[PDB]
């Protein structure tokens, strides 16, 4: 006979002890585990949620691959990506580039949590967490790889991150901040609790729902695959909330989980904003991104924070605010800088999608739609390289995103600008401003693409060697999804 | 030669434009404008474009010289329309 | 236009078409992109100063790491299908031999030998689970990394396997302090305190090349040989035969690390001056695991021939790397 | 450290003895082991080419049903069958009426083989083959019942063989005769070597190919899974064939593979060529059902036979002539006899398919489509109630197949009667007369349909009696797949 | 027309949902639809005659055959998951103690022990494959034939665990003529003669209920006692943890077929008189079983023992079942 | 009331056709016709039906009546097109 779970699961977090040959502060570097003071018995208060062992781990896990692999291998020959609808193969191509080895630096972040997290329940949860975000780095290369011969943009799924390409910077920028550059505690938070509790794990579930709607099988069953790891290592910044506002760290707490919350909305926003309301057919959208937010994403964090005895963020009414604009710019920005990344931006402005803008966003017209209507006549009348861009956005110091806001008849666009030690720092909302603020040191003498070109450092000092330095070359540099398709309703 | 980041009105983002340290402010408009006017925002010929610094909303008057104007390097400065 | 690569760019002219292993594993931290900046913030962040001294100043140098195979070519689809098939096959154990009342026949004296020789060893199996889940997050290339990776899920395997059977202990002799007093042990009794000297100090050495050879190549073959081997003999001698066999399912993955261990010491001896900085570190850290398996191994039945037998059988392990 | 199998694999198959307690002919009845005065000495001579052992099955098995089982689950919510070509759809529940039911018999003819058969790796292989069928015939149950609830025709995947419905009838006549009453020996040879080597093997390649080219994923999957299978048990009668040969027996093995390559000839001619030159959409169609036939089938039969030392059957140059001929009549009989079958018939006769059939098959036009003019010509006018049919078509006393040939400009159906003690039988061909003749008490009190219906036995003796004789009601009761559109095309 | 139903018509008007057990294995044979003529063919030839006189006309008797459910609700799926994760297990075993040498550490006399006592079982347990693929096959429920089905499988799993060991003890004692004397002694050692004769005639049992008795209610619980439970236990005394092992995996099979069988027999006994059949058809076999296990282990080390527990253990299999 | 198996001239398929012990070798036709001629046959009105034995070809006169004709029950029946 076997044993039950709950009988001996404890003895598998009965690790600690007290070291004798070195210290505990040499064992557990403070830079590393972010212990803040709060002792090694107060740590082991951690209780994850859900428990899993080793065996079960195995079992379970053999069986999603043997899954996900068979639908790959059974669909491969139908190439169905070769008739999907092009703004669906972009949303792939990015997906990929974005987050391939994102996943897989992950498990260093996993890793940095199990060597140097003072709570044993975390040590080995992290453990686990190492292992999933392996698989996730693993099964975003192997399932691009098969799209290799059909496009040099594929290739892009490994080697994105390695290139400074703007969104690459603006990804690493993001991942580096939240979970590689950070002691365990804080990853704890900041990745598990804000970014992954708090974003990925529905945005998963809606990806895959968006895959199986565009009739992408293999893509659906791979990110529906993977979202059903995600609680199992996401759960690891809940407790550790808990022991730092039950001990005396409340603030520091709050201000991690602000941190964490604006930084993962800013990436979101470039992301998968542009992705739903303008690459995703007309027909195929189930809602808005800001109706998504709002039902999927935004109570479910006042949820979480009530529970856990924490704030919403100062910014969240800001935040309320931006769902109706943030993203309709990063859109605008990407379509219109679309040389400078490595997937086809969809315009998504034709006459049909551009009403479903006004119901989603009243006011869409007469502010984005100003923008757009001097595109479409310039489409219209043969000017295309109007349409394409003869200079640099300016680019936040903080995101690495560019400074966009609405146009046209509510024009509202503004540079939360900062003087620190002699150099003038950009910032593309006031949040933005605020995380360098209370933490100058760690974002000081980084420079983002706009300061390397001013400073001598893009070479030659122009467009083309702005694409050069970026690793973009014709083939993979981007344009317009449908080839100007939707120009033809407008004339 | 000196950055300047173009705040267009009417504009959804914020640009770099290098200017001359010997502009005018008009000439720095005209600069900017290139950037905007005819790509995403649409002329206004009843109107005439001012330079104001986007941090404080200090207008500059047309025929002021960007040597002469106390500019940061990459200082932010809205581009308006005005008669 | 640039034309579509048969494989990824970084693995395109390899004549042989890359196999699923290179395909998922190489060339894939990007924080060795930039050594004057590993990461995309301040470049005096404590992280990027820890990255730079511990990975990138590390006197064992090599100048593509990247090249690194592991010889098993785990990934992680092929490590969840073999160790699925061994879990299997312990699990099997651990539910017949209960069936069966294995653990009613052991004798006292013996039920007395696990409680100070065999319980307190999900400390150990936990502090290599650390040890190794460390290298992983400073080594210098994905491929290398991953072995650590896998290796760690094993240390995690093992330290489960021991808290089971803790249970299964506690519950036929409730009266041991199975599960209770592990925690005593490991920190005060003479027998364990040469491996907790050796394992505390090997996880404060955090230069990576230093960590691989304190955790891999000088401290898991004392562990293993004290650990696995000498005492999963005298299990089965004593008529334990579910350690006897747990301890040689174990050793199964113990004998996987040393084969990516020889493989990165055989790729680093392509370089000069590492061989000798390779036994520079093996002399550092070999009297202290001389210590650890002097202190064990004299406590068990037999103890002084078990004291040989691991020190020969574990610098064995070196001198078959060169 | 594990043996090679080949070290080991023989003495699994060393399981032959001598009897003491009871006698060899009752241990091995000569009715159910059919060994044919051949001694157990010379049957040890059996040595099948595909080795297998327990635990490479239950592994490999094991993958294989993880795999398709979760193509399965993964292609559920996307409803396809409910947006499938209705040929397709059809193609389906006649797939599964015919054939669940007769899979899962063919583990008791295995069964048959693994108790009776006195060739010791004969009796293992068979119990693998056991262990096979009844994969299939789960497997072809659980896949359809995911649609009972789309149209009551999806219940006779369980329904169809237990009724008196034509088809059935014809499906158990030769299932029942190459299977079940027959001795083991009989068993491996008209079983796994004429039917399941000889064209079930190949058919279901082709027809994962057209399941995978009707956009159908879930049945491509079951299928091809399935077929993988095939080889592992369908090897079983070659062996026995070289063992009646080198011992005094080549004529008998002769005749048991000419009656058993005609049979299931008869069966395909109906349950697979319609569905290649007819419900398969013209563009989607690889090549005809006589060009699968000579490419796939009559070559390798040719092949099998040669290396045995057999000779052709007698009928081969009449069997090749029929593929320009028998499937076009068992089509246009099942279209004309529609509401007597549980699917929905395709016509197939656009204008456009019928210069595909004129290229494919010579003279079609001017034969087969005679009869399809006058049935254009009433749907055109108005006189649908001329387009069904208010008698029974003869069925032949063999394969239970309506008796059925060249129409039109070259007519030239035949039957092929025979009295017999005082009975009239109905043949659809020469080579079924000689079935009969060859065994007349093997058949001679049967009795199909016409006959039962001519004896008082269907009542009320009338059309609608014997559709309720034949369990079929409205809502299964089969009519024209694309509901006429094809007749717009002539007005 | 007809409407659609949420389940097969033959299962419509079950309160709850149709388990995936029910849905592919219920109401499966057609031949049981006319017992007049079973096939569709000639009602006068050998297999109609055969099945009307040993299906049909079987004296143990119900209205409703099919109604039978398997207490494990194995189906083909989960058979071969639960058997794949077994034959982990035993494969495990059969590597792990290979590498180890435990055969190698037999005595002489033990080794002689499994040359009379064990091998030769690959003769018993394929005629016991052979017993229950006839009960399959003239089975009156596609439900009690399957669970004949998948028993024929493990008989099959037996046979070839023997197969394999026999090859690795003739390797490891080429001398003593394993793989080559076991018909021999199958056909004249006496301590095998009350299981021949017993199969042997068992074999012949035609009728279904007759069958099933014979080879499930009688054979193999006499069969599972002396060769898994005494010649197991003997071994692990004698110092053969393999067999001790493997004869306790191959048990959990035997547990399985008999779970099935009382399901069986409990169903049997709702109709009057079919107890008076069962016991009647167990008093003609018992006798012979007695015989065999009075051969085989009267012949084997301390066989008085062995004799009495054999004979009450099985005894007791088919009291439990009334 | 006696059945006969109908092999119609250009027709596809034989069928079953009951007919009457009475009935004329043309009135059989007729009664076959029913089940083939603009069914699946075209007619033709400048030629007769004529009834044939199937087995042995033996043209039956149009007024020879079903009971004379030496047929056995289910006999096979050409109809053929003559003038
Ligand atoms: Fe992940
Ligand atoms: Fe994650
Ligand atoms: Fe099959
Ligand atoms: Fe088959």
């Amino acid at each position: 006979s076997m044993l039950k779970r709950e009988d001996w699961y404890d003895l598998t977090r009965t690790t600690n002890w007290t070291p004798k040959y070195v210290t505990e502060n040499e064992l557990f570097p403070e830079e590393m585990s972010g212990a803040r003071g709060i002792s090694m018995e107060a740590w082991e208060k951690y209780d994850e949620p859900y428990k899993i062992t080793y065996p079960e781990y195995v079992s379970i896990q053999r069986e999603k691959d043997s899954g996900a692999y068979s639908i790959k291998a059974a669909l491969e020959r139908d190439g169905f990506v070769d008739r999907a609808d092009p703004g669906w193969v972009s949303t792939m191509q990015l997906h990929f580039g974005a987050i391939a080895l994102e996943e897989y630096a992950a498990s260093t972040a996993e890793a940095r949590m199990a060597r140097f997290a003072k709570a044993p329940g975390n040590r080995n949860m992290a453990t686990f967490g190492m292992m999933d975000e392996n698989r996730h780095g693993q099964i975003q290369l192997y399932f691009p790889y098969a799209n290799v011969k059909r496009s040099r943009k594929w290739d892009w799924a490994h080697k994105a991150i390695h290139t400074n390409e703007w969104a690459a910077i603006a990804a690493r920028s993001f991942f580096d901040d939240m979970m590689m550059t950070r002691d365990s505690v804080a990853v704890s938070i900041m990745l598990t609790f804000a970014f992954e509790t708090g974003f990925t794990n529905m945005q998963f579930l809606g990806l895959a729902a968006d895959a199986a709607e565009a009739g992408d099988h293999t893509f659906a069953s791979l990110i529906s695959s993977i979202q059903t790891d995600e609680s199992r290592h996401a759960q690891q910044g809940g407790p550790s909330l808990k022991i730092l506002v039950e001990n005396g760290k409340k603030d520091e707490a709050q201000q991690m989980v602000d941190v964490a919350i604006w930084r993962s909305w800013k990436l979101f926003s470039v992301l998968t904003g542009p992705i739903m309301d303008y690459y995703t057919p007309l027909e195929s959208r189930n809602q808005s991104f800001k109706e998504f937010m709002l039902e999927w994403i935004v109570a479910q964090f006042e949820r979480q924070l009530l529970d856990l005895g924490l704030d919403k963020p100062w910014y969240w009414d800001q935040f309320m605010q931006d769902l109706d604009e943030t993203h309709h710019g990063m859109h605008l920005g990407v379509w219109y800088w679309r040389p400078t990344v490595w997937w086809d931006p969809a315009a998504g402005v034709s006459p049909e999608e551009r009403e479903w803008l006004e119901e989603k966003y009243p006011g869409w017209n007469d502010t984005w739609g100003q923008c757009w209507d001097v595109i479409t006549d310039n489409l219209v009348n043969g000017k295309p390289e109007l349409t394409v861009p003869e200079t640099l956005p300016t680019i936040c110091n903080m995101c690495n995103l560019p400074i966009a806001h609405t146009p046209g008849n509510k024009w509202n666009v503004k540079d939360y600008q900062l003087e620190y030690e002699g150099r003038l720092y950009h910032f593309g909302s006031e949040a933005d401003r605020w995380c360098f603020q209370i933490d100058p040191e760690r974002y000081k003498n980084h420079t983002n693409l706009v300061d390397r070109f001013l400073k001598g450092e893009i070479q030659p000092a122009d467009l083309a060697g702005a694409l050069m330095y970026m690793s973009l070359e014709p083939g993979v540099m981007g344009d317009d999804a449908h080839d100007y398709e939707w120009v033809k309703a407008y004339q | 030669t000196f950055p300047i980041m173009s705040n267009f009105e009417r504009d959804f983002v914020i640009q770099l434009v290098p200017v001359d340290t010997e502009d005018t402010m008009d000439q720095v408009a005209e600069k900017c404008a290139y950037h905007s006017i005819n790509r995403r925002v649409h002329p206004q010929p009843e109107k005439i474009l001012r330079v104001r610094r986007h941090e404080d909303g200090t207008l500059f008057p047309r025929g002021m010289i960007v040597s002469d104007a106390g500019l940061r390097p990459t200082e932010t400065l809205d581009i308006i329309f005005m008669d | 236009a640039l034309k579509p690569l048969k494989t990824w760019s970084h693995l395109a002219g390899n004549r042989r078409r890359p196999s699923e292993y290179e395909v998922v594993s190489t060339n894939l931290h990007y924080f060795t992109d930039n050594p004057e900046r590993p990461w995309e913030l301040d470049s005096n962040l404590p992280m990027q100063t820890w990255y730079k001294k511990y990975c990138f100043d590390s006197p064992l140098k090599h100048d593509d790491w990247n090249a690194f195979r592991d010889p098993d070519q785990l990934v992680y689809r092929t490590y969840n299908l073999l160790q699925d098939g061994q879990e299997s096959y312990v699990q099997g154990l651990f539910d017949q031999l209960n069936d069966r009342g294995h653990d009613q026949m052991l004798t006292r004296e013996w039920v007395e030998t696990l409680a100070r020789f065999y319980t307190p060893a999900r400390y150990l199996f936990h502090a290599l689970q650390m040890g190794s889940v460390y290298i992983h997050q400073i080594a210098p290339a994905s491929t290398i990394t991953n072995c650590a990776t896998y290796e760690t899920a094993d240390h995690l395997r093992w330290l489960t396997h021991t808290a089971y059977r803790t249970r299964e202990l506690a519950n036929c002799y409730p009266d041991v302090g199975f599960g209770k007093r592990e925690r005593d042990v490991w920190e005060n009794d003479p027998a364990w305190q040469g491996f907790r000297e050796l394992i505390e100090k090997a996880l404060i050495a955090w230069d990576w090349g230093e960590a691989f050879t304190a955790i891999n190549l000088v401290t898991k073959p004392a562990v293993e040989e004290a650990l696995l081997q000498q005492l999963g003999s005298l299990a089965q001698s004593e008529g334990d035969t579910l350690l006897g066999l747990l301890a040689q399912a174990q050793k199964r993955d113990a004998e996987r690390h040393r084969r990516w261990s020889s493989a990165l010491v055989k790729m680093a001896l392509e370089k000069e001056g590492n061989r000798e900085v390779l036994q520079k570190w093996v002399a550092k850290w070999e009297p202290l695991a001389d210590k650890a398996i002097e202190a064990y191994c004299s406590a068990l039945p037999d103890g002084e021939n078990a004291i040989v037998e691991a020190k020969s059988a574990s610098r064995y392990v070196r001198q078959m790397m060169g």
